[PDB]
């Protein structure tokens, strides 16, 4: 049951007790992401277009 | 002084984040009008309040904060509101038509068009800094915008601020006050995307926000607003270190070194004492052993689960009010004779405590006794990982049947990322399991 | 109308509490897979607790504690009677252990030979067993070499404790066996122990000059049935029961089933259960338990009581199940959804 | 500012329409002429999304009226709210359908469509960020179900992002007008299945049936019909147009309704069916019971896929969950197990106009199987025999086109089945 590191100021204060010891995508990528996912629903529209046109 | 900037992306994020700066302003003694008599350096200063509030050359204090949500109705709310003198309009940021509860709507479809927009109203906060520590992003896992919206912005926060902390503040979702059935589709798929991009997330369960109101409240079915204000003053207890003088999670950085030994494993759990019903006769204080003691009771954790079968990686204790380190290690002397803790061996079985003298600060007519004391303790435990596999269940039963998933491969998502998102999670129950048993 | 899933078709215990259940009229049986269930009939192995307690408006009730592992394993029990400062390593009722890992893999070896040699010096009754929980695969010996070397030979952790050389015979016969006390835990953690026990007897004479031949040394009603000769001859099925058993302490020995065991079995399992109460409680969780224990105890020819092992998904006597099955829904099941005596147990009061 | 544009085509469709704008008029406090006399700010919160602002604070419905006759908008024109609807909104022609689904498909209704999308446009231009469209039409007939279909796939082709919403009457040998209604309904159940993301099922056999048994008149008219689906219409779209977050919208409701693309049709249904005051549990007992069902399938014969309940009054909203949670927990042997929490409940303080409180009930259920059973068996019938064909190859369809909708309409049966075990 130690205390250590007790920090006090005027607002409050701070310590630590020890009751033991012990034992990315880059910005090209993100675009191609969004820009993938964009195709993907512009095709299925395109389909859904040319079944209606049919 | 360091600043940091909150972003609060789709309906759960700006309600919560409304109710959050509200609470600021009363702690901080700022006004509706954002004038800040005690603030004697007019129109500049690096105090600890100035970390979340700049100031203008007419005195007013403006919140280092962004909202974003898709639809306008809730933003709107703010702009009329209270507070609507605090932001500037650049601040608060609306679109036409919402995610639909479509994470694929949210993160693709409707975010590819809007992601530049949120970016740029964050470098004009970002230029007002002299040194940001980083962001908190305050959303829920459920909303189309809140789950598919906050994960792109967080890939693109790491690629804008590499060198900048991020913290959430996520609401896990309860069926109790959600209408979507798709919402464990939506948590897995934005918990996966985000992973690698937060620093450190504090998950708020709305099952047990709302359980501790009705239960401590005596609010029978409550509201958003009664689920915010409780939310907002455990937020307020965790942010308190940011905003006033201390020693202890000084900045952002120290949340992730106490709280967060291992990367992926960054969600703390929170527990909040005391809870008391402000239409009381009125109510015996209680004692620092008593309310250190209610930081071990399940009925208090802003997730329920059981840690007494976790193991605990790091422990915070955040006292506000009238308490003494004396009475704080007398009462933890007492719970370890008492309590079932048990730390992973490669950890130290200990505890960081901070201490505000401050009482927290309760909003007038709210639903919240005024107390003399109360604690926040943020341990990092993987008994929370329950969470997770409730959650991961509940995306088995759907997912197994393709349930819903036309509607996110509509909105231009694969399949593909619903399994990979899928197995992130698996790994992710399989790495508490490692560390806790 | 309240409803109930069986996700464990191997009890007999909570086969026949299913099947009382339904006999009500007012319980309702669901797929093992639905979620929206008052009781839950877990399975032995994993049972999901983190699932339960997060149904909106569901009180859910589950038939066992969560944690009560640590008292139903061999090893663990070992490690908790040792380490917890309740039961202390003095404890008086239960056989010095030591856990003891195989080679191939903390562990008690030293510590174990330590005792052992001092026996052996002292010219003291030095005879061990060792056993694990991954068994039907024991062994009883007096010498260290061929107890610790049985242990390597298998892949799994083990426990070597003291053998009860000086055990209560029963007459005629000159015959082993041990007592098996069934005791309920219910949602509030009160002790309930079912009035009726049955002793497990060998039915051959107890022979302490050679523990190669295990029939008349282990009581268990599978081994007797299948390797014993005599197998229900003195009893049905070597199973006497505490109408006979107390009857005869009275011919025999003057004395009662209760002065001169029950006391010691009732202390023995309220230590034990009083003990994990702060780790396994439900009293202030989103769900409740309950859980039904079998204890196992030995008697020595000092009328003295040792805890064997405790076991956390016990079977039943045969003629025991009508009346038990139905003492745990009426105390268990039906006190957390009612309905629309002269109690079969023997509520063992204490502090919470 | 999310606009829904409202579409009403044919004899059914235009006079059920009417009786809707009637309702929800005056649940939001408008007059006949369009004045807005409410007291209630909550009236207006969600004006918008079924009215135009006008000049001099008029409200204008969102409406579009078609007919291929003129007889039914005349009456309309003439009838009580006659007047509040647009006059340039009216479009029909001379020629009539004669009950054709192909004469209102090919022939007739091609000939009008150009000038009902131009008025469909007109609207969508004035709409700050349009939610998607709402058609009320039956499927027995021909302009309504040929025509309206029609509509449909136009709509779809011009606004492909958009919701589509429709109220649609089911034909029933109880309540016919000609033999050739399973034709029709067969014909435009294909047309719904690929071109709709909502169709509330609306079964003539079943109001029927309410009326006679439940309501106890002697012989129904198909005005007391119209009474139920008026009811419904205004409690199913009750989350359209007050404040609230559960199914607030077209997409919303649809993401949390379909799991499915094609398994979009819905059993709707009303409670209560004078004076007695109803408590929370009647109004749930009753709404759940297939007497208060309007699309004439049990639902004990099938299962739950998902359901959306809507409660309206001043009540306990602790003793709805309770009651709510209290058939989900009674009967979950009705609901599929692999939809977790698939049952949501709103509540609306606002009332139907003569009634303390009402709940109304919308359900995906497998169930609703039994009712393309019932048109198929009929359709086959006569099919078989190619009986009444002529009226249709003579607009130029080919039997081909028949076998195709029969076998659609089939596979569609057996999709609701597979989900049903
Ligand atoms: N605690 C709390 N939870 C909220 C609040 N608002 C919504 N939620 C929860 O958030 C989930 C729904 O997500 P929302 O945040 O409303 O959706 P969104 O982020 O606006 O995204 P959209 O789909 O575009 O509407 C549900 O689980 C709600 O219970 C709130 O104000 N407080
Ligand atoms: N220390 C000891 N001294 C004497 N006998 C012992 C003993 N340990 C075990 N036994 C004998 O072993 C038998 C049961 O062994 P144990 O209970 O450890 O294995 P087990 O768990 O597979 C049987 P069960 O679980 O049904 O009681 C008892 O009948 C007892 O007579
Ligand atoms: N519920 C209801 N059904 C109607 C009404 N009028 C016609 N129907 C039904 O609709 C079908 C006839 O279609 P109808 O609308 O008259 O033909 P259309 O004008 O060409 O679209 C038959 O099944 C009728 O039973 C009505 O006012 N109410
Ligand atoms: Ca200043
Ligand atoms: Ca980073
Ligand atoms: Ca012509
Ligand atoms: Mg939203
Ligand atoms: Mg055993
Ligand atoms: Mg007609």
């Amino acid at each position: 049951m130690e205390v250590i590191e007790l920090n006090k100021c005027t607002s409050g204060q701070s310590f630590e007790v020890i009751l033991k010891p012990p034992s990315d995508p880059s910005l090209e990528e993100i675009q191609k992401k969004l820009e993938a996912a964009e195709e993907r629903r512009k095709y299925q529209e395109a389909e859904l277009l040319k079944h209606l046109a049919e | 002084m360091r600043e940091c900037i909150s972003i609060h992306v789709g309906q759960a994020g700006v309600q919560i984040g409304n109710a959050c700066w509200e609470l600021y302003c009363l702690e901080h003694g700022i006004q509706p009008d954002g004038q800040m008599p005690s603030d004697k350096t007019i129109g500049g200063g690096d105090d600890s309040f100035n970390t979340f509030f700049s100031e203008t050359g007419a005195g007013k204090h403006v919140p280092r904060a962004v909202f974003v949500d898709l639809e306008p109705t809730v933003i709107d709310e703010v702009r009329t509101g209270t507070y609507r003198q605090l932001f500037h309009p650049e601040q608060l940021i609306t679109g036409k038509e919402d995610a639909a509860n479509n994470y694929a709507r949210g993160h693709y479809t409707i975010g590819k068009e809007i992601i530049d927009l949120v970016l740029d109203r964050i470098r004009k906060l970002a230029d007002q800094c002299t040194g940001l520590q980083g962001f908190l992003v305050f959303h829920s896992f459920g909303g189309g915008t809140g789950s598919g919206f906050t994960s792109l912005l967080m890939e693109r926060l790491s690629v804008d601020y590499g060198k900048k902390s991020k913290l959430e503040f996520s609401i896990y979702p309860a069926p109790q006050v959600s209408t979507a059935v798709v919402e464990p589709y939506n948590s897995i798929l934005t918990t996966h995307t985000t992973l690698e991009h937060s620093d450190c997330a504090f998950m708020v369960d709305n099952e047990a926000i709302y359980d501790i109101c009705r239960r401590n409240l005596d609010i029978e079915r409550p509201t958003y607003t009664n689920l915010n204000r409780l939310i907002s003053q455990i937020v307020s207890s965790i942010t308190a270190s940011l905003r006033f003088d201390g020693a202890l999670n000084v900045d952002l950085t120290e949340f992730q070194t106490n709280l967060v030994p291992y990367p992926r494993i960054h969600f703390p759990l929170a527990t909040y004492a005391p809870v008391i019903s402000a239409e009381k006769a009125y109510h015996e204080q209680l004692s620092v052993a008593e309310i250190t003691n209610a930081c071990f009771e399940p009925a208090n954790q802003m997730v329920k689960c059981d840690p007494r079968h976790g193991k605990y990686m790091a422990c915070c204790l955040l006292y506000r009010g009238d308490v003494v380190p004396k009475d704080v290690n007398a009462a933890i002397a007492t719970i370890k004779t008492k309590r079932s803790i048990q730390f992973v061996d490669w950890c130290p079985t200990g505890f960081k405590v901070g201490i505000n003298y401050q009482p927290p600060t309760v909003v007038p007519g709210g639903d919240l006794a005024k107390v003399q004391r109360a604690v926040c303790m943020l341990s990092n435990t993987t008994a929370i990982a329950e969470a997770w596999a409730r959650l991961d269940h509940k995306f088995d039963l759907m997912y197994a049947k393709r349930a819903f998933v036309h509607w996110y491969v509509g909105e231009g998502m694969e399949e593909g990322e619903f399994s990979e998102a899928r197995e992130d999670m698996a790994a992710l129950e399989k790495d508490y399991e490692e560390v806790g048993v | 109308m309240y409803t109930f899933v069986v996700r464990d078709e191997n009890s007999s215990v909570y086969a026949e509490v299913s099947r009382l259940l339904l006999a009500t009229g007012q319980w309702k049986r669901l797929r093992k897979d639905n979620p929206r269930f008052n009781l839950m009939l877990g399975e032995r192995n994993r049972l999901p607790f983190g699932r339960l307690g997060h149904e909106p408006g569901l009180v859910q009730l589950v038939n066992y504690y969560r944690g009560a592992d640590k008292l139903c394993r061999k090893a663990s029990l070992v490690k908790l009677i040792k380490t917890s400062p309740e039961l202390s390593e003095s404890c008086t009722w239960f056989p010095e252990s030591y856990v003891i890992y195989p080679t191939n893999l903390t562990d008690e070896r030293e510590v174990f030979l330590a005792a052992y040699n001092r026996r052996r010096e002292g010219r003291e009754g030095n005879v061990w067993i060792a056993k694990s929980s991954a068994g039907a695969g024991i062994l009883i010996s007096s010498e260290a070499s061929e107890l610790l070397d049985f242990i390597d030979e298998q892949g799994q952790v083990h426990v070597i404790q003291k053998y009860l050389e000086k055990p209560l015979l029963l007459e005629p016969g000159h015959r082993k066996f041990d007592i098996r006390s069934w005791v309920l835990v219910d949602h509030l953690y009160n002790i309930y122990l079912y009035r009726e026990g049955v002793l497990r007897t060998s039915s051959e004479p107890y022979n302490s000059a050679n523990f190669q031949d295990k029939t008349c040394h282990l009581t268990n009603h599978c081994i007797q049935k299948e390797y014993s000769k005599n197998y229900g001859r003195y009893e049905e099925g070597n199973e006497m029961f505490f109408e006979e058993f107390n009857q005869y302490l009275m011919d025999a020995l003057n004395t009662t089933l209760e002065n001169s065991i029950l006391l010691q079995i009732k202390h023995i399992i309220r230590s034990c259960l009083m003990c994990i109460e702060p780790a396994i409680s439900t009293k202030h969780l989103h769900y409740q338990s309950f859980q039904l224990f079998g204890f196992d105890f030995m008697v020595d020819e000092e009328l003295k009581v040792w805890l064997i092992e405790v076991n956390g998904a016990p079977a039943c006597a045969q003629k025991l199940y009508a009346e038990l099955c139905q003492g745990i829904v009426d105390v268990a099941i039906s006190s957390v959804f009612p309905l629309a005596p002269t109690s079969i147990f023997i509520k063992l009061h204490h502090h919470h | 500012m999310r606009e829904i544009v409202h579409i009403q085509a044919g004899q059914c469709g235009n006079q059920i329409g009417a009786k809707f704008w009637e309702v929800i008029s005056d649940e939001h406090g408008i007059d006949p002429t369009g004045s807005y006399h409410g007291d209630s700010d909550l009236q207006l919160e969600r004006i918008n999304v079924y009215y135009n602002e006008a000049t001099g604070n008029k409200y204008v419905p969102r409406a579009i009226l078609v007919d291929l006759e003129p007889g039914t908008m005349d009456s309309v024109r003439s009838g009580p709210f006659g007047q509040i609807f647009r006059p340039d909104n009216f479009v029909f022609g001379q020629s009539g359908a004669g009950n054709n689904w192909a004469k209102g498909h090919y022939t007739e209704g091609a000939e009008l469509v150009d000038s009902v999308l131009d008025v469909v446009r007109k609207e969508s231009e004035s709409c700050d960020c349009l939610q998607g469209f709402q058609l009320t039409h039956s499927l027995g007939g021909g302009t309504g179900s040929g025509m309206g279909t029609l509509l449909i796939s136009k709509i779809r082709e011009e606004y492909p992002d958009r919701i589509m919403n429709t109220f649609s009457v089911m034909p029933s040998p109880k309540v016919s007008d000609t033999v050739v209604e399973p034709y029709n309904a067969t014909l435009s159940v294909h047309q719904l299945v690929e071109n709709t993301d909502e169709t509330y099922c609306i079964d003539n056999e079943a109001l029927y049936d309410i009326c006679f048994r439940t309501l106890k008149l002697t012989t129904p008219t198909y005005g007391d019909l119209n009474h139920l689906v008026s009811a419904t219409m205004s409690g199913v779209t009750t989350c359209l147009r007050f404040p609230g977050q559960l199914n607030a919208d077209l997409r919303k409701l649809a993401v949390n309704m379909v799991p499915f693309p094609r398994l979009h049709f819905f059993m709707p249904g009303f409670a209560p069916l004078q004076y007695r005051a109803l408590t929370v549990p009647e109004l749930t007992q009753q709404m759940f019971d297939s007497k208060n069902m309007m699309a004439a399938c049990d639902p004990r014969h099938g299962r739950y896929l998902t359901v959306a309940a809507i409660f309206r009054g001043r009540m306990s909203m602790k003793e709805v969950d309770e009651q709510m949670l209290n058939v989900q927990n009674k009967n979950s042997s009705y609901f599929v197990e692999w939809i977790p929490n698939n049952v949501k409940t709103a509540v609306c303080d606002i009332p139907p106009r003569g009634l303390k409180m009402s709940a109304t009930f919308i359900g995906n259920s497998t169930a609703i199987q039994e009712l393309f059973k019932r048109i198929s068996e009929q359709f086959t019938a006569m099919f078989r025999r190619k009986a009444f064909l002529h009226w249709y190859t003579g607009e130029g369809m080919d039997e081909m086109e028949f076998t195709e909708a029969e076998s659609n309409m089939n596979d569609l049966v057996s999709e609701y089945q597979q989900y049903q075990d």
